[PDB]
């Protein structure tokens, strides 16, 4: 997260790290949406370019974190993955559509004051939220050099045609960009290391969190004038139901 | 075990307490 400001305790316990195992590295972020599954993107788990290709034991999450360098006692929880399921549809070699993935807990986690899940997107909140100029909310670890606490991030959706013409690269409806114009009305925005966290939105209808979408690919925090993209959960979600249904 | 209970956080909307920031958020959304 670049240019954001510190988030409070216990204000995103959804929030998941996705760690490498040995040596250990932070990877990217994440999203508790029960008590035994995580959401993050594709490309935080599989990307040839870069010769990533995990498997379940090559990982491990850790939940209700606050700081990073800092171990908080009884407070955050370490699990291990049972099973990871990427979208069989997913392209990394063009324009990461279908960039989702989900991971299976070895064990349930507790939740508590600072572990919770969030909403999966119905189709009136989505319809009602996903509008150019809506903001929505991303969080993660400082590479601003690094963080202390969580940091935060408010980013309005952008334009479709905006966001078509930030890039060459074939975008699809299974994605929508965010981020403020390069001229600064403001400036805070997702990095590389925020990859696959979720981008959430607040219902003023029922006051409940919702996760409308994935953090997807980003390079170090500079996105040369362009607009990061999120893959959209909602229309994602008969796959994601799919998968836990089954599994 | 959120399908249920999630979003609500317990350390705010559980204790009717908001975030600093998420005013921005709400003042955001427009049209209805």
């Amino acid at each position: 997260i670049v240019e954001g400001s510190d988030a409070e305790i216990g204000m995103s316990p959804w929030q998941v790290m996705l760690f490498r195992k040995s040596p250990q590295e932070l990877l990217c972020g994440a999203s508790l949406i029960s008590d035994r599954w995580v959401l993050t993107a594709a490309h935080c788990l599989l990307y040839p370019p870069w010769d990533k290709n995990f498997t379940e034991n090559d990982l491990l999450v850790r939940i209700g974190k606050h700081s990073r360098t800092r171990y908080e006692r009884n407070i955050e929880k370490i699990s291990m993955l049972e099973k990871i399921y990427i979208h069989p549809r997913y392209n990394w070699r063009e324009n990461l559509d279908r960039n989702i993935a989900l991971m299976k807990l070895k064990k349930p986690v507790a939740f508590s004051d600072y572990i919770h899940p969030v909403c999966l997107p119905d189709r009136e909140t989505a319809a009602s939220l996903l509008q150019a100029g809506y903001k929505g909310r991303v969080t993660g670890w400082g590479n601003l050099g690094q963080p202390s606490v969580l940091q935060v991030v408010n980013l309005p959706i952008v334009e479709r045609p905006v966001c078509k013409d930030s890039t060459r690269i074939r975008i699809t409806d299974n994605m929508f960009c965010a981020g403020y114009k390069p001229d600064e009305g403001k400036r805070g925005d997702a990095c590389e290391g925020d990859s696959g966290g979720p981008f959430v939105m607040k219902s003023p209808f029922n006051n409940r969190w919702y996760q409308m979408g994935i953090v997807s690919w980003g390079e170090g925090c500079d996105r040369d004038g362009k607009y990061g993209f999120y893959t959209h959960v909602f229309r994602l979600k008969k796959w994601i139901q799919k998968v836990i249904d089954q599994f | 075990s959120g399908e249920a209970d999630c979003g609500l956080r317990p350390l705010f909307e559980k204790k009717s307490l908001e975030d600093k920031t998420e005013r921005e958020l709400l003042e955001s959304y427009i049209d209805g």
